[PDB]
């Protein structure tokens, strides 16, 4: 059991990727023509 | 007739999650607010009123469900009076020293009223003490399914996981196929909740025939979930025999807009109706995923894979399809199609290489030996690291 | 039948329609059952049969 006092604790003053969203692409401009 | 009783009411949590999302429409949010306030008034959701007002809603809107202290005290006093009455019944049965079936039933009554207002801890204590009797295995199954339903009610999926693994551990000591189908439906719902969809597809597709667990959700929502998972996982043969021809779905398609949209998307995918596939996918994303609870957290995951499935179906047969033809088929601009298709290739999810100089979308056919070898190498590395860690842990001791 | 000897004479009458429905429900929780089976209708059709 070592306290690891040389390395201080930093101070502060089912999932993989899919971090972006496609939103409403729709793209009805093709349907315009 | 026998019933496990609609305790806790699932619609309470359903409309609570419908309210807590800004993505959903304002009108539907106000309808959910009206329903939840009416149910809080009638069925005495005083502890759940306090929880919903102090967490959930205001944790992240929230004007409609305003934390009224007076309404939190009157209904709480009524609830405590009912709990006192149930305690009187339990103590009078103990004083009369009646049959142990009766004292167990009184314990179930206390626990089911504790669930009826939302307090998880005391309900769990009451049903844990209730299990200590020597009641029949069916009663134990029903009780621990009640704690599983409570875990579903508060949207804590690990609670449901532990409850259902406890169900499975002792389900071999029973055998009653109705009490096993109840557990199958519960396990399928839980599996659908945590991003699995593989076991969920099988259990929900099976459960369309034997669905007597109306205390979890209505039959229409079960059909919706089963159709979604079957579309999302099954292959072009399983779709033809499980989701597109099932008489249970056929009799219920023309009963709900969500079911109609999902069935239309499924039949468009199976019938090569690639022209209107994307608008149907958007309609399903708007009407079936966001309003629900177990699906709205997976709105992105389902949508991303649907595009991959349609691209794979289109590019399996053809080998030198042109980008312009693909864009015309899907009713999108060619540049947008290239942008969309540039995401599934780098991860080797799709099977093609886009030749942008000409517009050719020439197909590349891989060898399953390579993918199997890579998967085996990764799995062996993981297992070996786990084993080394455990062995280092145990050799020192 | 003499008093002092065997004491309680308990009747098991042939089950009524509600009793037949209960027995059918109890013995029906052993097989895969399609949703919404009106067991009360079947028991109401079952007249004379018992246990």
């Amino acid at each position: 059991d070592d306290e690891f006092e040389d390395f201080p604790i930093d101070t502060w003053a089912e999932n993989w990727d899919d971090v972006e969203v496609d939103d409403d692409f729709t793209n009805e401009l093709k349907a315009e023509l | 007739d026998p019933t496990v009783n609609r305790v806790p009411n699932y619609e309470v949590s359903e409309k609570a999650f419908l309210l807590t999302q800004s993505k959903v429409s304002i009108e539907q949010r106000k309808e959910a607010a009206e329903f939840v306030l009416a149910k809080i008034k009638e069925e005495e959701m005083a502890p759940y009123y306090k929880y919903l007002c102090e967490e959930y809603l205001v944790n992240n809107l929230n004007e409609w469900i305003k934390f009224d202290q007076e309404l939190y005290n009157e209904l709480c006093k009524k609830n405590e009076s009912k709990i006192k009455e149930l305690n009187e019944k339990i103590q009078k049965l103990e004083e009369d020293d009646e049959g142990e079936l009766e004292q167990a039933q009184a314990w179930i009554n206390l626990g089911e009223y504790y669930a009826q207002i939302g307090d998880k801890d005391n309900a769990e204590k009451t049903l844990g003490k209730s299990l200590s009797k020597a009641i029949s295995t069916g009663a134990k199954i029903d009780v621990m399914l009640t704690i599983a339903r409570l875990g579903f009610f508060y949207n804590d999926q690990l609670y449901v996981k532990e409850k259902l693994e406890a169900v499975n551990s002792m389900i071999e000591k029973g055998g009653d196929w109705e009490r096993r189908n109840r557990y199958k439906t519960y396990y399928g719902i839980h599996c659908l909740a945590v991003r699995n969809f593989k076991e969920a597809a099988k259990l929900l597709v099976d459960s369309l025939a034997t669905f007597t667990s109306i205390e979890l959700t209505s039959y229409e929502s079960i059909a919706t979930y089963a159709s979604v998972t079957g579309l999302f996982t099954l292959e072009r043969t399983d779709l033809k025999s499980k989701v597109i021809d099932s008489p249970e779905l056929l009799s219920l398609i023309s009963t709900t807009a969500a079911l109609q949209s999902i069935s239309s998307l499924t039949i468009s995918l199976y019938a090569s109706d690639y022209a209107s596939y994307f608008p149907y996918l958007l309609e399903t994303y708007a009407n079936v995923l966001i309003p629900c609870k177990y699906l709205n957290r997976h709105a992105d995951f389902f949508v991303r894979e649907m595009r991959r499935k349609v691209y794979a179906q289109l590019l399996e047969s053809y080998k030198t399809l042109s980008l312009k033809s693909m864009a015309s088929a899907f009713g999108v601009s060619v540049a947008f199609l290239d942008n969309d298709l540039g995401k599934f290739i780098p991860n080797k999810q799709l099977n093609c290489v886009i030749d942008r100089v000409n517009g050719i979308v020439e197909t590349n056919r891989p060898d399953n030996k390579n993918a199997q070898y890579h998967l085996l190498v990764k799995q062996g590395d993981g297992l070996l690291t786990k084993l080394q860690k455990y062995g280092a842990a145990v050799r020192l001791t | 039948l003499r008093p002092g000897r065997i004491d309680r004479k308990i009747e098991f009458p042939p089950p009524s329609v509600a009793a037949r429905a209960e027995i059918l429900r109890i013995h029906s929780r052993k097989m895969n059952l399609t949703r919404g089976i009106n067991l009360r209708k079947v028991a109401e059709k079952m007249n004379g049969c018992s246990g």
